[PDB]
């Protein structure tokens, strides 16, 4: 069914899979600490998950894998899909992140947390650039569907049409890509130019979700955050 | 039968 | 203004193949089999002979030279482990099951487990090798990917002159890629499948990057202080 | 601040 699909209708089934914006449960009139600032952080990236494994589902290919290979790629891929979720909701609030619309942070809050505004300052950066770019919604769906297929797709371990399905639907989403191009009336040079730029994003937003994890593997053993039952099995597959 | 496992089939 | 914006295709193309670096060999000891000293041994002093290598290369790269200083050691300190990989992988295309970390020190994934927590590192090495391998990865695509992860590593981590020049050998990747009888279809593909990998690669570099640090302060091999140097960029 | 990375750059050969 996914290989079947127009450009088109790839990007409005990308379009209406999208998963809400959540709310933090920030309370301002609480002084930040780094646990609470941790335990904010923690407890919406938990409910954003649920709603990322039921996006997944979604997107077209991906519910004809194995489930075991769906677990594969969610568990590779899950920060850097919550990373540049972030990354996009915070485009038009430039020098903050926006985690909830009721939890926008800068760098200097960012300080809160031991080690964390170092990645607060990449994750920024990287919100400067889809800024410059003018990143549409359109391309970031199909970003965002990229990092789900190609994140784990080297590290599975008889079938290997499976990955090479998984190829195929990512050569799908180029074609999407291009074609979204094309029709705001890019020329072929372009083209290829803008496809290389948005891909080249993606090596940056892996770079962070690595230190991501390794940030928030050492909270795990400074016991200053306790990360939900999700979370914990979802660090644990990176280790 | 882990937990993303559940939710996966769920 | 900067002279590499002026290069052809083709152009961009011969000065890439002309500024790679000399393959290196290692020690011409037989012992057998390897500790797990020994190897971290030969595998540190062969990456420490090519980093001077790599620096001569990257000052060939179109465009690199007419970044500050600064900008220079902040890519190579960024991209310079990705950059050891990505030609291991390239020279172990066409041994599949191996790793070429030089022509007479040629390993397997079994070696990987001469040394704690290698072989994971081998076998995601391994498999992006065998994923160029089934690509058909050309030389001259081989010598652009490499210097993308150059000038892409670091950028976001500082500009407009970086990825004018990144622009630029996306233009030679695609000239390959028609020149070659690709399709457009198939150029816009093979140039994703291609771009993809480079996070994979990127992966892979922060994984070893932990494993040497874990290293260095197990204190297994001695690191040369340009190694510590490198290694000290990543915090 | 001293770097032999600083070195191998400028004397690049
Ligand atoms: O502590 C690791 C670094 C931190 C840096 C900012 C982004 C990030 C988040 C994060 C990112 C995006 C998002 O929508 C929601 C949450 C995080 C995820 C899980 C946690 O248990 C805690 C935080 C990771
Ligand atoms: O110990 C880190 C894991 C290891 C896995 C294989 C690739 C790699 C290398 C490596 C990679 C490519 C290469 O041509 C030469 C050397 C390494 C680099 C510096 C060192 O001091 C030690 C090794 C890192």
């Amino acid at each position: 069914l996914a290989l079947s699909l127009t450009a088109d209708q790839m990007v409005s089934a990308l379009l209406d899979a999208e998963p809400p914006i959540l709310y933090s449960e920030y309370d301002p009139t609480r002084p930040f600490s780094e646990a609470s600032m941790m335990g904010l952080l923690t407890n919406l990236a938990d409910r954003e998950l649920v709603h990322m494994i039921n996006w997944a589902k979604r997107v077209p290919g991906f519910v004809d894998l194995t489930l075991h290979d769906q677990v594969h790629l969610l568990e590779c891929a899950w920060l850097e899909i919550l990373m540049i979720g972030l990354v996009w909701r915070s485009m038009e609030h430039p020098g903050k992140l926006l985690f909830a619309p009721n939890l926008l942070l800068d760098r200097n809050q960012g300080k809160c947390v031991e080690g964390m505004v170092e990645i607060f300052d990449m994750l920024l950066a990287t919100s400067s650039r889809f800024r410059m770019m003018n990143l549409q919604g359109e391309e970031f769906v199909c970003l965002k569907s990229i990092i789900l297929l190609n994140s784990g797709v080297y590290t599975f371990l008889k079938s290997l049409e499976e990955k090479d399905h998984i190829h195929r639907v990512l050569d799908k989403i180029t074609d999407t890509l291009i074609h979204l191009m094309a029709k705001a009336g890019l020329t072929l040079q372009q083209q290829h130019q803008r496809l290389a730029q948005l891909l080249l994003i993606l090596s940056h937003i892996r770079h962070m979700s690595n230190k991501g994890m390794e940030h928030l593997y050492s909270m795990k053993c400074k016991n200053v955050v306790p990360l939900s039952d999700l979370l914990l099995e979802m660090l644990d597959a990176h280790r | 039968h882990k937990i993303l496992h559940r939710l996966l089939q769920d």
